[PDB]
């Protein structure tokens, strides 16, 4: 046609809009979306994968929750091993791992890992990446690292966002924590930012922002 | 929100 | 310190967080935003540039304004010359040219220009690079093109958002306008997208989205 | 061993890989690629669209070889309508264009166009992105600018593939030069650079560079 | 002519380029630049970083030159605690690791590494990210992915610059071995790949390529 | 909202 | 290699 | 060029 545009195929993760929920043992669509994961932790022995890993089900018990039933089955197992069915984003598959919860190893918590309740439904999208950074910026002072670091989200509530710069605003002076993906230490963790759109730069925070196939979390070719 | 486990 | 990072001096565009509104005659930060100049058009004649241009002042009269004066001083000196001032974002400066709206251009309205009131503090940053576009997303069947294209803005009342995302999942299917700035015509144009996050693809609109030094529109190396 | 990438149909330019019907009157390949148009010239009169352009016919004359037939003819039709058949390396069109060469204009030459002898072929790949420039890099005092840079060639007393790397190292200290696209001009300019591998920063010119369908010179939605 | 560029500081990392200190006990500048580290090997669990560390000393001999020194100091301990001087081009730092070599792993080698002599002065600059990639693309089937991987060297049975581009020329239908990082996997790999020109896309090897700090291999907030 | 003149 | 016309 | 340890 006018268009002076064609089309053309290109690799991309499987990790994307084909969803697809093929398929959850319980039916849900939500789980535990690990987080952080200490190391020398429970978790890191089970090889649960920060971002990346859902836990679905413990001991066969499906988890569409946001409750204390994790917390307490943890606790009640609280140095034998606990069965944990996995989801991963990235493989789009399921897998049992085996998990023994415990006082004795050196950090903190029975597993050791930072988690949230969400939903794994076209989670691999919702990345943003962090790029050019300022000095001084309100990024650089939070911790937060350019290329390297990729926000995957913040705490919320009352009922918003998805998005992640419908909170940049309503935290103009507010302090406020981001779940921080990086990919030299493949793990999250929490940055405290203070908003200032004043604070003589590039936008509010004096960085850059990656949306997209182009700024995703990195894959490795196999699973 | 989130929490440690 | 334990930081693996240090600073470094890079180039950046004149046009950047180092505001100043040196300084208008008449006191304001406001104008009319420059976006689409038709061809042959009046406004093309005078030299007005899309997306960096603002209308400040036109034969002296400010337009601390979003009323009629401009359209009604257009209209009563409707086949003479009538001198603007005019505010770049681009170089930071005033200059005054030489316009003369007409009915005896083959175009649409006196100037041929579609121009919007808002503040030109910090507008240069304000842009949303189209990075990759994926075929039959809503951003491709809306007109929207990889790379080329940069999303300026969008009709948007009542008191709401500077920031794009929080328009993409409000229109979940009604309709949005977009302002549009293409590096190739050097041009303004309307983009009717119909966002959709249940398309069976990335996001709601099936395009990347850059924000940020690496991704504002272009400037020439010299004023 | 699954892999954790699939495809997926993603909008690219026409001229990417040009690919590929050549449909040339005269059999050719290879034409007069049209870098600089100078401001108010017969060219930029005629349209003649900077990178974009190749000059491959003259008043039906076919130009496949690097001689002085063209500057003959412009020369023997010094003040009347000539007409050039043109290839678009953006439409990858044939149009003919009017253009009057004149000793009256009085800028440099008869049309105020900057050109070379090179194959059209393909030549929409053959661009390097001017990314990231340090401070005091030799890029920076070249002349190159971040990201409003396109790369798109250059001279060579001595002889190789032109390859931009492929160059830098040849041209160690010896000074280089290059042909530059940017996209704000919409024009060529010739930019002389040191390469200097021992200079306070980044690779050989303290710039970044990018490659390929994120990095190519923009084009307009439709033709 | 003035510039409509300025300067601005932003955040690096440390070792760009990593100007500039030495600091080498035995004087060097070289040493077994450490690729693909096993899985539950004795490299591993020395806490040998792939690409970023460097081998300099072992048990207080310097390693200046590709010899079988290193090889033989390790075959002579078969199975006791080595000591080993390593460089990071991450940290810009030395540390001792203890490292047991064993015959028992029973993986390929004592140590299970991949490594190679090569100078660390400036290494994390040589790298190409591997951008967008073409499907049946050359690229693509010799296994390269987008934006995960990192083009990081080469063997040559010939002798080049070993820069990237300056070798797809040379191996327009034969075959080239690439060095490739992933960020997913923290780890070196081997690709084979068949440089094609005539492939139907862009360039030789059908995908895209950046460099430069938007396009270095990432690294952690911290020491 | 936007207009043309 | 250039040359103005 | 490369070899294992």
């Amino acid at each position: 046609s006018t268009s002076l545009y064609k089309k053309a195929g290109f690799l991309v993760p499987r990790g994307s809009g084909s969803s697809q929920s093929v398929e959850i043992p319980g039916g849900g669509t939500e789980g535990y979306h690990v987080l952080r994961v200490q190391e020398n932790s429970p978790g890191h022995r089970a090889g649960l994968e920060p971002f990346f890993d859902f836990i679905v089900s413990i001991n066969g018990s499906r988890l569409n929750k946001d409750n204390d039933t994790l917390k307490d089955l943890l606790k009640a197992n609280v140095e034998k091993p606990v069965k944990m069915l996995i989801y991963s984003s990235k493989t789009l598959e399921l897998r049992e791992a085996s998990v023994t919860p415990s006082n004795l190893w050196g950090g903190q918590g029975l597993l050791g890992v930072s988690i949230r309740f969400c939903s794994f439904d076209g989670a691999n999208e919702n990345v943003w990446h962090v790029l050019e950074v300022e000095s001084n910026s309100p990024a650089a002072l939070a911790g937060l690292r350019p290329h390297s670091d990729y926000i995957i989200g913040a705490d919320t509530v009352m009922n918003e966002s998805e998005d992640l710069f419908s909170l940049i605003e309503t935290h103009e002076a507010k302090p406020l924590k981001l779940y921080v993906y990086n990919t030299d230490t493949d793990n999250c963790r929490e940055v405290i930012i203070t908003p200032n759109s004043a604070w003589g730069g590039e936008g509010s925070l004096g960085c850059g922002i990656g949306y997209g196939y182009l700024h995703r979390i990195p894959t490795r070719p196999f699973e | 929100s989130s929490f440690v486990i």
